[PDB]
RNA sequence: UUGCCUCCUAAAAUGUAACGGAGGCGCCCAAAGGUUCCCUCAACCUGGACGGCAAUCAGGUGUUGAGUGUAAGUGCACAA
RNA sequence: UUUCUUGCCGGAGGUAGAGCUACUGGAUGGCCGAUGGGCCCCACAGGGUUACUGACGUCAGCCAAACUCCGAAUGCCGGU
RNA sequence: GUUACGGCGGUCCAUAGCGGCAGGGAAACGCCCGGUCCCAUCCCGAACCCGGAAGCUAAGCCUGCCAGCGCCGAUGAUACUACCCAUCCGGGUGGAAAAGUAGGACACCGCCGAACAC
């Protein structure tokens, strides 16, 4: 069987960093960091509504399909530092998910 | 020209008989007997160092090689004793030396122990090789019984190139060591 | 227990080194070849 | 061996009761000895 | 109350007291230490007391071998 | 009840109250947690108030663990004494708390009874602290 | 099938060797004016090699194992005695009069000895 | 309590107070100094006689875990 | 101008922070449950229901000024 | 100049180590046979030292492959932080970890001298 790899918007930073990733956490944007079998790592604002969506959909273990500019390419979450105190999703590993490789 | 009984005979058909025995893939990997250890811990040090000096005298009688005066490694208050009183004497035999006093022992002083049903083999101590304390020294039949002064014992270690259990109970047993093995 | 000794030079009798023993360790009059510059040669110094 | 510091070693013969005479070295000053109970005359090394 | 505390010895103002790159004199003292928390190099020396002290004129280059920091003197070529 | 059986140095520095912990922020051993929401030093005292609350709650059936362990020891010069002297000896022992810190944990089969329990530890306890879940 | 327990006679020495030669190498270092002239002692033969720990580079190096050294008869030391000479030409030739001779982590005496004074009788000032 | 040494206070150079938190010191060295050359220590058995948690020198195993004359540190296994 | 500021460069450090299965000290559960207690067969022979201390520890997640596998930011020394 | 080469060295001395699976001794490296000799054991030719090549690549050393233990390890984010704004809350710019993650790694480099080649 499978998961249907929810999908996701998902934008390239423009600026990457401590002050960035505040406003983009301010303007409802999460960081996240795509790495993996990809080599190289693209650093990435997903939506913070609509990632907790997905998460407490489909648990913390699911596929997204992040739409990076147009771009359907397969991750999952592989950390996701919360803030202990305000609960809110601070930051995301997104583990590119090669379609015919396991992890 | 020179050569003792039982190193002779080892060189002859021991090693003959381990390699067809077990199959060893090579001639060092043949085991062969190595450094005997004679010890003996008189323990009462700290009441008599006489005591370790008879021990001393006995072990150069029996060995033939000049005991080493083997020291305390530490302190224990429980036991007297304290760091760097004599409490062991030592004796290191190896070569042609190692092989007759092994030909000695087997052939005379374990017959000669008092009421003797074969060495402990579940004892074997393999990988080391075989360490049996006896009760007394005037078993041994060359002190004599008019110089013994205490009851002893010794400590034999026949350390061997033996590579596990197994191989070195075979070594001894071809060597000629009596085991009680039942 | 341990007093100041002044070994002096044997040859010359020249007080030359104050070093410190212990009388009961070693009570004997301590003996070692020091030089007196005098002299200049390493000569047995013994305690005073 | 350093020197004679060890005890003086020197062939000895052996006869046992069997009457398989042993020639070993030994520090037996007088070289020669005798045993009523050797390996071939033990009960358990020779067959009981 | 009566506190059994309220001692200590003078500070004994250890430390590094030339640092890499600063050039020195034939014996200058290049660190005090109570130990060998850096270890003599090349052109430097251990005293007594553990203070690394250079041999020979040059800069202070600290490095490491064999997994122990080490204070060296690299000769300055008169130009 | 909690003490240390042996402390390296029974006189300390009143340990820091800055900070969101960093450890021990979530519930690890329970269904649900006691997460607190403010510095505080939380007494032995305190702690086996809460613990006795949460037990007697839940009456019989149930685990409940007490993540933080008052190691903290707080001294207190004699009373009606003047400053100097030395420091006062210890007298309560404390755990630092820090908010976002998990400090009580209970796995009952009844929600209710569960945020019942631990609304009564949250009233023992000195501080803000919020009923949360394993549940993320 | 085989298991060796411990640790063999020739691992022990290898590396007792190289214990007692790195402590030897914490006083000896050798330098392009000074070589170090390591010599290194086997059961069959005895090299020697003037060493510079400044470059890592040999400077020169003389062996039992040259034609010269095996034809010349007699017995270790004397092979020992042949290769200090060689050594003590080579270095000479080199243009290092000057080195501080390393045991290799052997003892003094023996097959050593007589190669470091047959180089000293050679010509070398170490 | 007063002098000296070590630590933390002491805010990653140095230094930095309190009747702040801890301890040591008013010595031992003729070897425990110098030097040359060698060696590594803890912890468990194939196994052991009176021998036990602990002796042995049992190395047979085992990777630098003890030991530094003495408080504390900084060091020392390359060894200190 | 050696002063100071700023940029750059070479530095050492062990603070904040963090980690501790990297040490020294305080903590949830299964594992062996080894050393042991009753039951034990009442024999000290032999073995397990062994809710028990359940150790050294094995394996899973948490604290320290006098803890450190680590470790900034500043500050400081020096060069330009 | 080529080697399942031996030594001497370097690395900001584990990306190198430990462990495992397979392989070879040509010169060498080793094990290995002895103690007559220099020399040596707080006893022992075990070691050190001395003579030989009878035997063996089984070990040591070295070659290839294993990512198993250890080792390294980002980028992001976070903690922290210099300065600044800010009436308690916080925030900005610059720096930025530890841990963890991706992963890397079963070493790399220099000198000689060996056997063959030239």
């Amino acid at each position: 069987t499978a998961n249907i790899p929810n999908k996701l918007t998902a934008n390239v930073r423009t600026r990457t960093g401590k002050g960035a990733s505040r406003q983009a956490r301010r303007d409802g944007k999460v960081p996240a960091v795509l790495y993996g079998h990809g080599t190289d790592p693209q650093h990435l604002e997903l939506n913070a509504r609509d990632f907790a969506a997905v998460l407490r959909s489909h648990g913390t273990n699911a596929i997204l399909t992040l739409d990076i500019e147009g771009t359907e390419q397969l991750a999952l979450t592989k950390a996701l530092d919360v803030h202990p105190i305000r609960r809110n999703i601070q930051h995301a590993d997104l583990l590119v998910v090669q379609r015919g490789e396991k992890v | 020209k020179a050569l003792p009984r039982l190193k002779q005979r080892y060189r002859e058909e021991i090693r003959e008989a381990l390699q067809q025995e077990f199959n060893y893939a090579n001639v060092m990997q043949i085991p062969g007997v190595v450094k005997v250890v004679v010890n003996m811990g008189v323990g009462d040090a700290a009441r008599d160092a006489k005591l370790i000096n008879g021990a001393i005298n006995d072990l150069a009688l029996i060995t033939g090689q000049k005991p080493e005066v083997r020291r305390a490694r530490k302190s224990i208050a429980q036991f007297k004793l304290r760091e760097g009183m004599p409490i062991g004497a030592r004796v290191t035999l190896r070569g042609d030396r190692m092989w007759e006093f092994l030909d000695r022992l087997i052939s005379i002083a374990l017959p000669r122990i008092r009421d003797f049903r074969g060495l402990s083999p579940k004892q074997f101590d393999g990988t080391g090789n075989y360490t049996f304390g006896l009760n007394e020294q005037s078993m041994f039949h060359e002190i004599d019984v008019d110089s013994i002064d205490r009851p002893r014992g010794m400590d034999i270690t026949v350390v061997t190139t033996a590579t596990n259990d197994a191989e070195g109970r075979a070594l001894l047993r071809a060597l000629g060591f009596p085991f009680k093995e039942n | 227990v341990r007093p100041k000794i002044t070994l002096a030079c044997e040859v010359c009798k020249h007080r030359n080194y104050i070093t410190k023993k212990n009388r009961r360790n070693d009570p004997d009059r301590l003996e070692i070849k020091k030089f007196c510059p005098n002299c200049g040669t390493h000569q047995p110094h013994k305690e005073s | 061996m350093k020197t004679g510091i060890h005890p003086e070693y020197v062939d000895t013969t052996v006869q046992c009761g069997c009457g398989h005479s042993f020639t070993t070295r030994s520090t037996k000053q007088s070289g020669t000895i005798v045993v009523e109970v050797c390996s071939q005359c033990h009960p358990f090394y020779t067959g009981k | 109350s009566s506190s059994r505390n309220g001692r200590d010895s003078a500070a004994q103002r250890l430390g590094v007291k030339r640092f890499g790159g600063q050039v020195v004199k034939a014996g200058e003292i290049l660190v005090r230490q109570r130990g060998t928390h850096f270890h003599p190099g090349v052109n430097v020396g251990r005293g007594g007391d553990d203070t690394l002290f250079a041999l020979a004129p040059g800069a202070v280059e600290f490095g490491a071998k064999r997994g122990r920091k080490t204070v060296n003197i690299v000769p300055v070529a008169r130009p | 009840m909690l003490i240390p059986r042996k402390v390296k140095h029974r006189k300390q520095h009143h340990p820091e109250q800055r900070g969101i912990a960093s450890g021990g922020t979530s519930v690890s051993f329970g269904d649900y947690g006691i997460q607190a929401l403010e510095h505080a030093y939380i007494t032995n005292r305190q702690i086996e108030s809460a613990r006795i609350a949460i037990n007697r709650h839940i009456k019989r059936g149930g685990k409940v663990w007490i993540n933080i362990f008052p190691d903290r020891p707080l001294t207190k010069k004699p009373a009606e004494t003047r400053m100097g002297s030395g420091k006062g000896s210890p007298e309560w022992w404390v755990a630092n708390v820090k908010p976002g810190r998990v400090l009580f944990e209970l796995s009952y089969p009844d929600e209710k009874t569960a945020r019942d329990a631990l609304t009564r530890a949250i009233h023992k306890l000195p501080i803000k602290a919020r009923i949360v879940t394993r549940e993320e | 099938a085989h298991k060796p327990v411990g640790q063999n006679i020739s691992e022990v020495r290898r590396n007792a060797r190289l214990r007692r030669h790195a402590r030897l190498r914490k006083k000896v270092a050798g330098t392009a004016e000074v070589p170090r002239l390591v010599v290194n002692r086997s059961a069959r033969h005895i090299h020697v090699q003037l060493v510079n720990d400044l470059n890592g580079t040999t400077l020169a190096a003389a062996s039992s194992i040259e034609a010269d050294v095996r034809a010349i008869d007699g017995d270790k030391k004397a092979h020992s005695v042949r290769v200090g000479q060689l050594i003590a030409e080579r270095a000479k030739a080199a243009g290092v009069e000057t080195v501080v001779f390393d045991r290799g982590g052997y003892t003094y005496g023996g097959r050593i000895a007589a190669l470091a004074d047959a180089a000293r009788e050679a010509g070398l000032k170490f």
